[PDB]
RNA sequence: CCGAGGGUAGGGCCCGUGACUGGGGCGAAGUCGUAACAAGGUAGCUGUACCGGAAGGUGCGGCUGGAU
RNA sequence: UGGGAGAGGGUGGUGGAAUUCCCGGAGUAGCGGUGAAAUGCGCAGAUACCGGGAGGAACGCCGAUGGCGAAGGCAGCCACCUGGUCCACCCGUGACGCUGAGGCGCGAAAGCGUGGGGAGCAAACCGGAUUAGAUACCCGGGUAGUCCACGCCCUAAACG
RNA sequence: CGAUGUCGGCUCGUCGCAUCCUGGGGCUGAAGAAGGUCCCAAGGGUUGGGCUGUUCGCCCAUUAAAGCGGCACGCGAGCUG
RNA sequence: GAAUGCCGGCAUGAGUAACGAUAAAGAGGGUGAGAAUCCCUCUCGCCGUAAGCCCAAGGGUUCCUACGCAAUGGUCGUCAGCGUAGGGUUAGGCGGGACCUAAGGUGAAGCCGAAAGGCGUAGCCGAAGGGCAGCCGGUUAAUAUUCCGGCCCUUCCCGCAGGUGCGAUGGGGGGACGCUCUAGGCUAGGGGGACCGGAGCCAUGGACGAGCCCGGCCAGAAGCGCAGGGUGGGAGGUAGGCAAAUCCGCCUCCCAACAAGCUCUGCGUGGUGGGGAAGCCCGGGUGACAACCCCCCGAAGCCAGGGAGCCAAGAAAAGCCUCUAAGCACAACCUGCGGGAACCCGUACCGCAAACCGACACAGGUGGGCGGGUGCAAGAGCACUCAGGCGCGCGGGAGAACCCUCGCCAAGGAACUCUGCAAGUUGGCCCCGUAACUUCGGGAGAAGGGGUGCUCCCUGGGGUGAUGAGCCCCGGGGAGCCGCAGUGAACAGGCUCUGGCGACUGUUUACCAAAAACACAGCUCUCUGCGAACUCGUAAGAGGAGGUAUAGGGAGCGACGCUUGCCCGGUGCCGGAAGGUCAAGGGGAGGGGUGCAAGCCCCGAACCGAAGCCCCGGUGAACGGCGGCCGUAACUAUAACGGUCCUAAGGUAGCGAAAUUCCUUGUCGGGUAAGUUCCGACCUGCACGAAAAGCGUAACGACCGGAGCGCUGUCUCGGCGAGGGACCCGGUGAAAUUGAACUGGCCGUGAAGAUGCGGCCUACCCGUGGCAGGACGAAAAGACCCCGUGGAGCUUUACUGCAGCC
RNA sequence: GAGCUAGCCCUGGCCAGGGUGAAGCUGGGGUGAGACCCAGUGGAGGCCCGAACCGGUGGGGGAUGCAAACCCCUCGGAUGA
């Protein structure tokens, strides 16, 4: 049956992407946290 | 004269349609239409704020002239009478001798070919618009402004009309479609005659489908819900109201008056509606 | 081939009968009231409608085949 | 051909009196109702009186033992559309007539459907009386309906 | 109660005997035939169907008879539901 | 040493289950250390509205080649989507961008919010919508509308020539639109040809033939031809299209008008460039100087912005054209021609799947296009089959029980069971024929029945031609032939009578309920006069609605028919300028603290002072409610009638043992041999009843009852057969569970059901296939039940607040 | 977090084939004119049968699954809410 993950590159970048995160106070707190933790990727990889 | 159907389906048995006899032109003036942006009953937050709306036929908005005092003295020929999906009245295409074209709501008895005009000096004839103070006491009227130059607000629905009952200084007394008696400023414009398509109210939708075509989604009873949802929700099996009949939001819905008490227009309303 | 008739199926008419039910006629030695005949104690009768334990009442309109 | 009378019919308009209600004024202790009462209304200002307004229905006098229509039935006044009918002339047609099973149309009131309208009145209904009782008569309320449009219903002491 | 799945049916039995039938007896208000009542006896047998979830029960047609109980009201790591 | 402890390791179950669709395999040859599994050939099977082909997502080198086989691959592996390495993706014209706008998002101005931030006309961003110039063929191991070849085209720049009042982000036109049905002419695609081209074949009894088999086209500028789309022309007036306007709009006049003309598209032809089969020869050569023609069928595609009908009335903006404004009129623009210029990103490969989503090379899920042929009435259905692709990554035997899926069955025919559950029956088309009832549509495919293949003869209309032959389509009438059987296979309703509920088509608990539940047209109450009421938001702002009482919100009821009674004392709501009560505030009689004092400070009565409540009234399709006792009639029985207690008032019409009835399987009637169910009745209705509607109702229902016919392995009552497993051999090899075990019966005992205690009985050691009675077997710290001053959802005239309103 | 699911908004796309045969229109009949009747034409509909497609009715299988909802048979809708 139809499962939950239905990959869509525009949807991914537009929802979790760097510019989405920077636009919002919560989103910037995510980036700060992920940079402080030392994450190698701040934002989901998506191919464009 | 509403049109009936033979019962060749369970729904055609009751369905009735308007006869569309007054309609002379089946395409709108391209320069007088603009897209009607459908809301689904959602506001700018994206929230439903009027339930059960959406999914109706696509519609173009016809720009309607609700001023008229806009072109005083300039006669216009009634070019056509057309269907407007956005209102119950029919609409009439005016060709001003100006070359300007506009729509008005079609009055009862308006004939294509006839001439209409707006202004204090207009003849008292169906389709003409005048300030209320120059319209003879007793004549029935429509598309009435509520305040001068703010545009026609009153008696616009199919078949409706207001009647001039008398004059009192700067104001004139109207009987509104609702039977409410009200002072309206004399400089307010109105159009003589009643709104056309009076048979509108005799239409029988006939089937659920027809409501959907109109953008009305199914309405679900409070009694059909659960207590999280509604005052009437819950109960084992069917249940009576079990409290004063209430809205989804808890206010009472049988008789509870809701017009604001200290409203400034109360000074202008002579007698509340009938029936 | 046709064919008495037999068989399958489906209709039409008529008769008898049926738990129960509707009113009707007769009976009369009962109960309730007394609607009509007198102006019958609300003049009567009437088509219709609604109503009442009952006869009946009332509305609307009609007739005189109504006493004074 | 020339005239006449008429609430004959249909449609659109329009007038006045009265009832009710609403507004303003003025005023006070009752009003209403009946055989007599009571319910009811009224000091939260009724009734009676004056001015203003809204609205529906019916048309006083004329009016008659009257007129018109096939019957049902038709009554303020104006206009338009339209039927029947009588008279005089004795001009035209030349028996073209009478009736009429079926058919078709019309058909008071009540009633029905859809929509309007709703003042007064008033089935049902509620209350007061009356009465032995009173699901009545009388009284105070009161919804259909009574009115308009369209469609049905097709009855009658539809009687001379 | 860190679980012993609860009615009824089906399947499969097995046991008790306070015995429904068949076998053996005594008494009889046992003439015979047929019964009644008690005693011995558990080897075998103890039907099909209508109703109802039913167990039970009532009914139809038979029968030598159409027994009653126990086995976690036997049997859901066997089925049904 | 225990915490169903934590981490790790390793056991048991066990050589056990399983190895992932029952589309299927066999042999020969090759390679190699090794071969059922890799390559090649032949044979066999399976898909073929796909299990083939192309595109978009998504994936991201999985593509190609060489070399490999430890691991990955459910076995094997020499193979591979695996390891290593090298190679491979070529664009002005395809897609997206340097164009447009849609929802929406952002947001100059502007508005709002403690902060963060929320809005917001314009503008901007935003596509799979609009717009825009490339087709055919060849080539690589691997890309190709991209490279090449042929023939076409677009924009930009510059120049030349001719032409013109040129010029725009401004005005206007246009772009520009639905659903259903549909005409004409075409193309795609397909069938046939006794005609054209072709390697060859004559078998096994016959055929050297009008034989078999194969193929018989593709792209193409200008021109031309056919079919269509689009558009009237001239003048005069002009006050409107936020300036201007010669444009557009409006008015008038004059020619024109199912015409033409002008224009644009489609199809045909077209210089030219290509392609080109079977067969047997080793992807390539030959076939071949290939031929390339006629007829028929024919779209849902094209002409297209075509036509008609209908109501629910069907985007925008740019490109484009026209108009003018500043300007500028040596410019500028337009037309033609010529030369130059023409950027960025994508392009491999998988793509209904072993490369995407499902932890797996997972029987699941995934949008668009092509999807041949024959026959079956049609069709994308069904059967077979083309092209193309596959045999599903463990096999080999055996021929038990039992399981699955399947086939048949004597006699019976629902006796099965909760229930005909399941499975039979029926089954397409043509014809005949068809009841109650009905809202006149229907019910209806009612029911029921007849026909159905093939051969010959005669004949009727239509399409394409030409009016004819041919082809193709739709018929009719005779006479015959064969079989058990002619929709001969495959796909394809069992039916009837009668109740309950819901009017109906719809909707629902994704993953235990599809229903009688929700919705629904429709009915009624009620609110709302517009800056509406109501909803979301602190607000601004939005929805409502660019709507206006024939409208919008809320509530109940639920097509339709016939109806919807009585009670307004309580609660609700509505009305009531009286009166009672009533907070802050006003008021300040009187009293107090303090000071030598003027003074300062405090308390405080009458009185005035809202909504709310009280109080008066209205109101039921507002919340709701709708009795009891005694007595009475020519036999009994009953009680029309009378009396009395109580109430706000005492259940009307209709219905009733009911989706409601406890007693209950009520009683009676029907059906049955027999009927706790069913249907019809009765009425002492435990405990119906009128919009939480009452009683009915044609049609409808994968709803729930009852009956009958047909037919059956449901059953009496079981038998046999098939395949996939189970079993055996080779390969690979889990799991929950497990205190340890050397783990028998009975009668007892024992914390009350003992392999483990006592007594007795029985018992050589170890497995394999089977069965489930026990191990109070496994699983899940019982979900019932209680307990905890544990939690959470819900309610209200519980308490206390808060929003909101007054 | 609405790449699952629910609703709405914008823009596209899809629905083989067959059946029934509403209004309207034409002709005929009918009438004073009408209503209306008959025939042909027509092609309506939350119409009918049935694929794709959307579902998920009953049974069977599956139950350490092919699968944390699947498989077979059967069955609902299929121009419309
Ligand atoms: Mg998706
Ligand atoms: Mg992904
Ligand atoms: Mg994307
Ligand atoms: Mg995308
Ligand atoms: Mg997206
Ligand atoms: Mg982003
Ligand atoms: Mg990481
Ligand atoms: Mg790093
Ligand atoms: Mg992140
Ligand atoms: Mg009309
Ligand atoms: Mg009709
Ligand atoms: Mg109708
Ligand atoms: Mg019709
Ligand atoms: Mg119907
Ligand atoms: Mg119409
Ligand atoms: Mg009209
Ligand atoms: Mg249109
Ligand atoms: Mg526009
Ligand atoms: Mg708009
Ligand atoms: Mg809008
Ligand atoms: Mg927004
Ligand atoms: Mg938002
Ligand atoms: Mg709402
Ligand atoms: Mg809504
Ligand atoms: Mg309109
Ligand atoms: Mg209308
Ligand atoms: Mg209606
Ligand atoms: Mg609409
Ligand atoms: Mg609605
Ligand atoms: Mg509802
Ligand atoms: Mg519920
Ligand atoms: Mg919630
Ligand atoms: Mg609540
Ligand atoms: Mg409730
Ligand atoms: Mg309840
Ligand atoms: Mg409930
Ligand atoms: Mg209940
Ligand atoms: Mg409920
Ligand atoms: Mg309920
Ligand atoms: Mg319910
Ligand atoms: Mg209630
Ligand atoms: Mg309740
Ligand atoms: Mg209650
Ligand atoms: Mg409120
Ligand atoms: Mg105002
Ligand atoms: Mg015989
Ligand atoms: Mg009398
Ligand atoms: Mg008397
Ligand atoms: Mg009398
Ligand atoms: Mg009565
Ligand atoms: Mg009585
Ligand atoms: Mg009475
Ligand atoms: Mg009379
Ligand atoms: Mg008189
Ligand atoms: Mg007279
Ligand atoms: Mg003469
Ligand atoms: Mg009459
Ligand atoms: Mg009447
Ligand atoms: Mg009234
Ligand atoms: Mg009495
Ligand atoms: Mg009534
Ligand atoms: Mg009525
Ligand atoms: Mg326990
Ligand atoms: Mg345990
Ligand atoms: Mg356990
Ligand atoms: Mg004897
Ligand atoms: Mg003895
Ligand atoms: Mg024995
Ligand atoms: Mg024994
Ligand atoms: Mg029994
Ligand atoms: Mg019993
Ligand atoms: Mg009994
Ligand atoms: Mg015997
Ligand atoms: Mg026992
Ligand atoms: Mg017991
Ligand atoms: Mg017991
Ligand atoms: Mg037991
Ligand atoms: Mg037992
Ligand atoms: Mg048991
Ligand atoms: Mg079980
Ligand atoms: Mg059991
Ligand atoms: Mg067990
Ligand atoms: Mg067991
Ligand atoms: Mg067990
Ligand atoms: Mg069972
Ligand atoms: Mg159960
Ligand atoms: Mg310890
Ligand atoms: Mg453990
Ligand atoms: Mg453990
Ligand atoms: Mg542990
Ligand atoms: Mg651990
Ligand atoms: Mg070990
Ligand atoms: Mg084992
Ligand atoms: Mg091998
Ligand atoms: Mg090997
Ligand atoms: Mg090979
Ligand atoms: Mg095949
Ligand atoms: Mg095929
Ligand atoms: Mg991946
Ligand atoms: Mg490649
Ligand atoms: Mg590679
Ligand atoms: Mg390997
Ligand atoms: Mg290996
Ligand atoms: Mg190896
Ligand atoms: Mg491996
Ligand atoms: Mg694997
Ligand atoms: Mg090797
Ligand atoms: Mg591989
Ligand atoms: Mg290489
Ligand atoms: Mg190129
Ligand atoms: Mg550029
Ligand atoms: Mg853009
Ligand atoms: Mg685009
Ligand atoms: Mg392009
Ligand atoms: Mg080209
Ligand atoms: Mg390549
Ligand atoms: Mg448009
Ligand atoms: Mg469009
Ligand atoms: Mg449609
Ligand atoms: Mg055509
Ligand atoms: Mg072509
Ligand atoms: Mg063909
Ligand atoms: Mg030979
Ligand atoms: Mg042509
Ligand atoms: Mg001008
Ligand atoms: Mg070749
Ligand atoms: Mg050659
Ligand atoms: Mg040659
Ligand atoms: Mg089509
Ligand atoms: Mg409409
Ligand atoms: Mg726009
Ligand atoms: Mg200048
Ligand atoms: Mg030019
Ligand atoms: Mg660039
Ligand atoms: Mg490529
Ligand atoms: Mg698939
Ligand atoms: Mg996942
Ligand atoms: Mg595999
Ligand atoms: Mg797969
Ligand atoms: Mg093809
Ligand atoms: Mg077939
Ligand atoms: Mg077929
Ligand atoms: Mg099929
Ligand atoms: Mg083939
Ligand atoms: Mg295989
Ligand atoms: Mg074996
Ligand atoms: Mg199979
Ligand atoms: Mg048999
Ligand atoms: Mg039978
Ligand atoms: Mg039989
Ligand atoms: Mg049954
Ligand atoms: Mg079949
Ligand atoms: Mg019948
Ligand atoms: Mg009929
Ligand atoms: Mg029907
Ligand atoms: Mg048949
Ligand atoms: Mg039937
Ligand atoms: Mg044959
Ligand atoms: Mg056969
Ligand atoms: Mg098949
Ligand atoms: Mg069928
Ligand atoms: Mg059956
Ligand atoms: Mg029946
Ligand atoms: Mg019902
Ligand atoms: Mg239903
Ligand atoms: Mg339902
Ligand atoms: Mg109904
Ligand atoms: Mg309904
Ligand atoms: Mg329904
Ligand atoms: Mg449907
Ligand atoms: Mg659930
Ligand atoms: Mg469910
Ligand atoms: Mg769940
Ligand atoms: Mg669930
Ligand atoms: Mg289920
Ligand atoms: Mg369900
Ligand atoms: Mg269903
Ligand atoms: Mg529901
Ligand atoms: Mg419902
Ligand atoms: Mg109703
Ligand atoms: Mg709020
Ligand atoms: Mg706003
Ligand atoms: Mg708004
Ligand atoms: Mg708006
Ligand atoms: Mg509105
Ligand atoms: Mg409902
Ligand atoms: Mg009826
Ligand atoms: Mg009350
Ligand atoms: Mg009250
Ligand atoms: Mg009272
Ligand atoms: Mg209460
Ligand atoms: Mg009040
Ligand atoms: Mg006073
Ligand atoms: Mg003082
Ligand atoms: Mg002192
Ligand atoms: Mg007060
Ligand atoms: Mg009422
Ligand atoms: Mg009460
Ligand atoms: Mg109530
Ligand atoms: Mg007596
Ligand atoms: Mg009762
Ligand atoms: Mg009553
Ligand atoms: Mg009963
Ligand atoms: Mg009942
Ligand atoms: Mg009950
Ligand atoms: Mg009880
Ligand atoms: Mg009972
Ligand atoms: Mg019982
Ligand atoms: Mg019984
Ligand atoms: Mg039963
Ligand atoms: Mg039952
Ligand atoms: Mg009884
Ligand atoms: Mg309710
Ligand atoms: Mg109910
Ligand atoms: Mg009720
Ligand atoms: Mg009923
Ligand atoms: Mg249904
Ligand atoms: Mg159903
Ligand atoms: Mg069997
Ligand atoms: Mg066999
Ligand atoms: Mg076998
Ligand atoms: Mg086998
Ligand atoms: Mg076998
Ligand atoms: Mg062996
Ligand atoms: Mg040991
Ligand atoms: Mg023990
Ligand atoms: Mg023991
Ligand atoms: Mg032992
Ligand atoms: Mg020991
Ligand atoms: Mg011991
Ligand atoms: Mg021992
Ligand atoms: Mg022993
Ligand atoms: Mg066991
Ligand atoms: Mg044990
Ligand atoms: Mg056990
Ligand atoms: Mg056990
Ligand atoms: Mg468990
Ligand atoms: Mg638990
Ligand atoms: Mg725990
Ligand atoms: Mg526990
Ligand atoms: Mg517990
Ligand atoms: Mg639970
Ligand atoms: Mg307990
Ligand atoms: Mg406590
Ligand atoms: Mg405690
Ligand atoms: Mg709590
Ligand atoms: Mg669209
Ligand atoms: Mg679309
Ligand atoms: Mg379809
Ligand atoms: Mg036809
Ligand atoms: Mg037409
Ligand atoms: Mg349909
Ligand atoms: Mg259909
Ligand atoms: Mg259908
Ligand atoms: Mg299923
Ligand atoms: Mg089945
Ligand atoms: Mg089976
Ligand atoms: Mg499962
Ligand atoms: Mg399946
Ligand atoms: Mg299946
Ligand atoms: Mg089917
Ligand atoms: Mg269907
Ligand atoms: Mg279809
Ligand atoms: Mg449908
Ligand atoms: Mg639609």
């Amino acid at each position: 049956m139809k499962r939950t993950w239905q990959p869509n590159r525009r949807k991914r970048a537009k929802t979790h992407g760097f510019r989405a995160r920077m636009r919002t106070p919560g989103g910037r707190k995510v980036l700060k946290r992920r940079r402080q933790k030392g994450r190698w990727r701040l934002t989901p990889a998506v191919r464009k | 004269a509403v049109k009936k159907f033979k019962p060749y389906t369970p729904s055609r048995r009751f369905m009735t349609v308007a006869d569309f006899s007054e309609i002379t032109k089946t395409e709108p003036e391209k320069s007088l239409v603009k897209p009607l942006k459908k809301t689904g009953g959602r506001n700018n937050q994206g929230r439903i704020t009027v339930r059960f709306r959406g999914g109706g036929h696509k519609r173009l908005y016809r720009i309607i002239d609700f001023k008229r005092w806009d072109k005083v003295g300039i006669p216009a020929k009634v070019a056509a009478i057309e269907y407007d999906p956005n209102r119950s009245a029919r609409i009439a295409l005016l060709h001003y001798v100006d070359g300007e074209k506009r729509y008005i709501i079609a009055p009862d008895g308006l004939q294509v070919g006839q001439q209409v005009v707006a202004g204090p000096d207009a003849p008292i004839q169906v389709g003409n618009a005048l300030p209320l103070r120059f319209i003879p006491v007793g004549t029935v009227v429509h598309a009435v402004e509520l305040e001068p130059k703010k545009g026609a607000k009153l008696a616009r629905a199919a078949g409706t009309s207001a009647q001039i009952q008398g004059r009192e200084g700067d104001y004139v007394i109207l009987r509104l479609p609702s039977g409410e008696l009200r002072k309206v400023h004399g400089e307010c414009y109105a159009t003589v005659g009643a709104v056309g398509n009076a048979d509108h109210k005799n239409i029988v939708l006939g089937k659920a489908g027809r409501s959907r075509w109109l953008g009305r989604r199914p309405h679900v009873r409070g009694a059909a819900m659960n207590p999280v949802d509604h005052p009437h929700g819950g109960g084992e099996g069917r249940a009576p109201r079990g409290r004063p009949p209430a809205s989804p939001w808890g206010w009472q819905t049988k008789g509870l008056k809701t017009r604001k008490r200290r409203k400034p227009s109360s000074r202008f309303i002579i007698a509340r509606r009938k029936k």
